[PDB]
């Protein structure tokens, strides 16, 4: 939902490419 | 826990996904725990991982997530 800010232009669309996900690696605590 | 705090993500996991994949995003900026920037994430199908905020695929998935 968002809100706030000012100025901008361009942008939007979702995804990207190369690689993928799931699998494993990552961690923290 | 708030006695000994380390990075919220000590490392990052370099796996490009899509906002439809990722159902939770949390952006941790350099703390009093870790002087770095760390993206925490949960993929709905895809577990809860750590992300590289510098990596362009993330820039979209997180941007378009938020």
């Amino acid at each position: 939902m968002s809100n706030i800010t000012d100025p901008q232009m361009w942008d939007f669309d979702d995804l990207n490419f190369t690689g993928m996900p799931p699998a494993d690696e990552d961690y923290s605590p | 826990s708030a006695k000994e705090l380390r990075c919220q993500c000590i490392k990052t996991y370099s796996k490009p996904f899509h906002p439809k994949f990722i159902k939770e995003l949390r952006v941790i900026e350099s703390g009093p725990h870790c002087a770095n920037t760390e993206i925490i994430v949960k993929l709905s199908d895809g577990r809860e991982l750590c992300l590289d905020p510098k990596e362009n695929w993330v820039q979209r998935v997180v941007e378009k997530f938020l």
